[PDB]
């Protein structure tokens, strides 16, 4: 069932301080009735040094699944796309390009891409259109 | 307002408002569908070209 | 009440700020682009100040 | 075009925000669509000049940096 | 009716037309009426019809002549 | 229906279901203050707003593209 | 009235670009006609006013002297 | 009235005048935000260029771009500390 | 003047433990572990990084000297 | 419900009828001025999409 979130110590000794069981108070029930019903907090109850990370301020705690298994859920999905992902390639399934990519006039439309010249047609034309 | 003990709902009469209305939003997009079908079924599937007629 | 203390006051500022605006904008059409706030005084230039750190150099030298 | 498209929706919602108070919910609900409203039509204007007309439009407030 | 690939235009006509940079190719001839016609027309379906399909099918013909290229090209690569 | 104390908390947007019992009057003075503001915009935006793309002739880019190499 | 240093650049560059080309007569037909106010505001803007001469004659002459007063190379 | 600035050298005085050193640091600066004014003005002719250009912003703006991009390395402020208390000949 | 917060017992334990956590704290090797990766491993992790790349990167007005896509394609079959 | 709430959600609804086939022209046509947008030349593939596709895949998203 529910169990406390992590970097929750299991004790501490601050001095006098006194020393209560860490509780999170999501979890409690909220059919019941307190001085605080919003906070499920009675009046002059303990706090746990550490109770900012066990209240209704502090993150959502989810508890459905362990975090492991739910990592291990994670990790299984994607693991599944990704063999799903690599047989297609390494296999080379993918259909090849129908035709020759597209082709362009005038060595390739270097002069409307920024080239300046024969010497940086290269480095600015698209795929040149060889035949004519 | 009385509550019937024990008595099923029968069929509901709207406002006849909405009832055409519901109709005529509907039969507009049915008759849209059929339109485009009636005039662009071959270039959908490819079946044809847009050009070719 | 809509024309309370409190509601009058923004507006105020934003007509009083326009209309010393534009009054400013006319007043240098006819003094040469100077300002409004003329009145107040003149921006020294550095003619005059680099005497006093010719001086003030001297003195710290 | 460009300035009433713009920043009308602005005005109503300074007007809800300030004025709600002292016009009611009812008038600040209407007064924040008519605002919205002018944006929608001056928008359709501004769409047919730019997209079929293929002009463009421009206003410079003033330097921010 | 278009049955062969159109003339290529001059580089000024394509810079005078302003013609898309990706777009400019053998279809730029046709592709003149076209964009002129769809702003007289408000780019609506049924304004440019014609012009429309001249410029489509020319496009087709652009993509089957480099199907030849490709095919052309599949046979060098396997005789070498 | 329920109780919201009005009588100190008044913010500005109303404090649960707030209409003034002048809602008519003040509503009349801000329409015609509204509408006086748009006037004022679109006046303002046509005399401000320019065409990017009209400002230069292309004859005179090209003189800028020469003297710039 | 105040006149930051990258306000005074601005009319500093159009000063020099009179005192090096005096011989060109667009070039002071603009500058003469370019208002004060209007000095700042050169490029597409909302005002019509005619620069484009002005630009061209800035992207074909370097103005500045910095390399005179760097009278040291490596 | 718009002064001008009283073009003065390191590399000509000598700085035990404070007068003068005052000057050389001051022409220099303004030098320096000469530059940076020309490099706004080159690129607001890069800008109504590339709009009125449209697709042809390539062809039409190429000289004008490249002289942004080689300036734009060094038309800003330098400052006058740098070259003040070094001599590149050495 | 009227005690307008209803003052809690164990909240101010609370506030109180938190303002004066230091009273307790003790350099064990726990605190020693966390105070080396905060104040030393961290640092010179940037350390390294800063002075690396300290006036190695010319990045004002780059240039690009490479062409980016591909002239001639080469089919799989 | 009343009116009100029905009077945006009947303008959508025919806007959710018509609008694709009114505007396909102005951002799909082929060659259509749209600047603003660049799509380079080596990256234009509205021909290879439209004519070389299996007419099995024009109809798989339906079918399925
Ligand atoms: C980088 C890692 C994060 C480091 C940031 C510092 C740690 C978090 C500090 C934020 C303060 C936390 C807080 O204020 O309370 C938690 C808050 C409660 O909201 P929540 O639990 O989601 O309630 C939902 C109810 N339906 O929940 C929040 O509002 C937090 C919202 C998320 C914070 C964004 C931080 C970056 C997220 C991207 C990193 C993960 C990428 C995958
Ligand atoms: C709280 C209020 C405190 C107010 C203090 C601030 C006051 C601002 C100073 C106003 C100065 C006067 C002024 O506006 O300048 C005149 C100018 C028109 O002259 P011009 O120089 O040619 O502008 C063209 C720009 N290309 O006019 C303009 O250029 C103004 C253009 C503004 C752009 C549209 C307005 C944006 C904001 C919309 C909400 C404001 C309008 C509603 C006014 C009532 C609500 C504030
Ligand atoms: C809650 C606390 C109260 C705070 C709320 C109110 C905050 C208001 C903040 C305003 C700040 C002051 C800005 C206006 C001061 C005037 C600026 C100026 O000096 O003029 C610059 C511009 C042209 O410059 P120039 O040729 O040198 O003219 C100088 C003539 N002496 O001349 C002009 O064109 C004047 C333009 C005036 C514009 C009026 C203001 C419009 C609203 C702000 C516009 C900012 C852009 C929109 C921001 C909204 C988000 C997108
Ligand atoms: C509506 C404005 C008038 C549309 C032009 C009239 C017309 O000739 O076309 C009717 C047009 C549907 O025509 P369509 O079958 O798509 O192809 C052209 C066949 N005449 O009608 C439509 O486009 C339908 C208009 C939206 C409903
Ligand atoms: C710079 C000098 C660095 C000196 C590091 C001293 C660290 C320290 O304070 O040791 C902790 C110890 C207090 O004991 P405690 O906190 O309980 O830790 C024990 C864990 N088992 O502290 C001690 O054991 C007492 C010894 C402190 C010696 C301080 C001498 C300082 C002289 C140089 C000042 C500069
Ligand atoms: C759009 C956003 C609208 C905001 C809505 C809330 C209204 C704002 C408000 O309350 O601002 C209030 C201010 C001043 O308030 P005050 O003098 O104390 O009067 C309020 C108290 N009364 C009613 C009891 C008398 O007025 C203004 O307008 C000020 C405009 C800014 C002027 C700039 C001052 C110069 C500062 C230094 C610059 C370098
Ligand atoms: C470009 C930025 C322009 C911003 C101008 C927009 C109009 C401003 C309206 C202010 C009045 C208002 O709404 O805040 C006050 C209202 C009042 O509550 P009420 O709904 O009247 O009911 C009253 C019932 N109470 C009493 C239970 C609430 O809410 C609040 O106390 C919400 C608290 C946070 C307010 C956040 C204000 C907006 C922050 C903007 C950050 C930039
Ligand atoms: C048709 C015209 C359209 C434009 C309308 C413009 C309306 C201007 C506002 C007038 C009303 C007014 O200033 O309200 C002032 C308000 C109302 O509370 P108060 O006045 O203090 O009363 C309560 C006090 N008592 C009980 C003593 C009387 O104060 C505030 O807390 C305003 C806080 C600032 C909120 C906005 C911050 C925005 C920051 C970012 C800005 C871009």
């Amino acid at each position: 069932k529910s169990f406390l979130p992590h970097f929750i110590p299991k004790n501490y000794s601050y001095g006098d301080y006194p020393r209560l069981k860490p509780e999170n108070l999501q979890k409690r029930d909220p059919y019941l009735k307190y001085d605080d019903q919003a906070n499920k907090r009675n009046f002059n109850e303990p706090l746990h040094p550490q109770q900012d990370d066990l209240d209704m301020w502090a993150p959502d705690h989810f508890d459905f699944v362990q975090d492991s298994i739910a990592l291990k859920w994670f990790g299984t999905f994607f693991g599944v796309l990704a063999v799903f992902s690599s047989v297609i390639y390494i296999g080379g399934l993918y259909p090849e390009k129908p035709a020759n990519p597209r082709n362009y006039p005038f060595s390739g439309l270097a002069k409307d891409l920024g080239a300046s010249s024969e010497e940086d047609t290269l480095l600015y034309a698209a795929k040149i259109d060889k035949s004519i | 307002f009385k509550y019937v003990r024990g008595a099923i709902v029968p069929k509901p009469k709207v406002h006849p408002g909405y009832v055409i209305t519901s109709k005529f939003l509907g039969g507009l997009m049915w008759f849209w569908i059929f339109y485009r079908a009636k005039q662009d079924y071959p270039v959908w599937f490819g079946l044809k070209h847009p050009w070719e007629h | 009440n809509i024309f309370n203390k409190w509601n009058v006051t923004p507006f105020v500022w934003l007509f009083a700020t326009v209309g010393i605006f534009q009054w400013d904008k006319s007043h240098r059409e006819s003094h040469d682009g100077k300002g409004i706030l003329d009145f107040l005084g003149e921006i020294k230039v550095k003619e005059s100040l680099d005497t006093y750190f010719k001086e003030y150099q001297t003195k710290v030298a | 075009m460009i300035l009433l498209c713009i920043f009308t929706p602005f005005l109503g919602s300074l007007i809800s925000g300030f004025f709600g108070r002292y016009i009611g919910v009812n008038s600040s609900k209407w007064i924040v669509c008519l605002s919205i409203f002018v944006s929608v039509v001056s928008t359709y204007i501004l769409f047919i000049d730019v997209i079929f007309n293929e002009i463009e439009y421009t206003y410079n407030i003033m330097n921010w940096l | 009716g278009v049955s062969e690939l159109p003339e290529l235009l001059s580089h000024e006509e394509m810079k005078q037309n302003k013609i898309p940079l990706a777009y400019r190719d053998r279809c730029a001839r046709l592709l003149v009426p076209l964009n002129k016609c769809r702003k007289e027309g408000w780019y609506m379906p049924w304004n440019c019809v014609q012009e429309r399909h001249d410029y489509e099918q020319c496009q087709y013909l652009d993509f089957k002549r480099r199907v030849k290229e490709l095919e052309e090209i599949k046979k060098q690569r396997d005789a070498a | 229906h329920h109780i919201h104390t009005p009588s100190y908390i008044k913010p500005p947007t109303g404090g649960w279901n707030f209409t003034p019992a002048n809602w008519k009057q003040n509503t009349v003075l801000v329409l015609v203050g509204f509408t006086a503001c748009c006037v004022g915009l679109y006046k303002l935006g046509e005399a401000g707003s320019y065409n990017p793309k009209l400002k230069y002739k292309e004859e005179e880019l090209s003189r800028w593209n020469q003297s710039a190499k | 009235d105040d006149k930051s240093i990258d306000e005074w650049a601005m009319d500093e560059l159009l000063l020099r670009l009179k005192e090096k080309n005096l011989s060109d007569v667009e070039l002071i037909d603009e500058l003469d006609k370019l208002s004060k106010s209007h000095v700042g505001k050169i490029g597409a803007s909302e005002i019509n006013k005619r620069d484009a001469v002005i630009i061209e004659r800035i992207l074909n002459g370097e103005y500045d002297q910095l390399s005179g007063l760097k009278k040291k190379e490596l | 009235d718009h002064v001008r600035s009283p073009n003065v050298s390191f590399d000509d005085i000598d700085y035990n005048n404070s007068q003068d050193l005052h000057n050389a640091q001051e022409s220099l600066l303004r030098e320096q935000w000469i530059r940076v004014s020309a490099l706004k003005v080159c690129r607001k002719a890069l800008e109504s260029c590339y709009k009125t250009s449209g697709p042809n912003h390539y062809e039409d703006c190429r000289e004008i771009a490249e002289k942004y991009l080689n300036m734009l390395p060094d038309h800003r402020i330098q400052g006058f500390l740098g070259y003040q208390k070094n001599d590149p000949s050495k | 003047g009227p005690h307008l917060l209803r003052e809690d017992a164990s909240f101010q334990r609370y506030g109180q433990l938190r303002d004066n956590l230091a009273t307790y704290w003790k350099f064990n090797r726990k605190a020693a572990r966390n105070v080396f990766i905060f104040l030393v491993a961290v640092p010179a992790g940037l350390g390294y990084l800063a002075y690396n790349y300290e006036g190695k990167t010319p990045f004002v007005g780059k240039r690009r000297t490479e062409p980016i896509f591909e002239q001639d394609y080469v089919p799989r079959k | 419900n009343d009116i009100v709430l029905i009077t945006p959600m009947i303008i959508l609804t025919i806007l959710s009828i018509f609008g694709g086939y009114l505007l396909r022209d102005i951002y799909l046509g082929m060659g259509s001025p749209f600047n603003e947008l660049f799509i380079h030349p080596n990256n234009l593939s509205l021909i290879e999409t439209e004519f070389s596709l299996p007419s099995i895949l024009k109809v798989l998203p339906l079918i399925t």
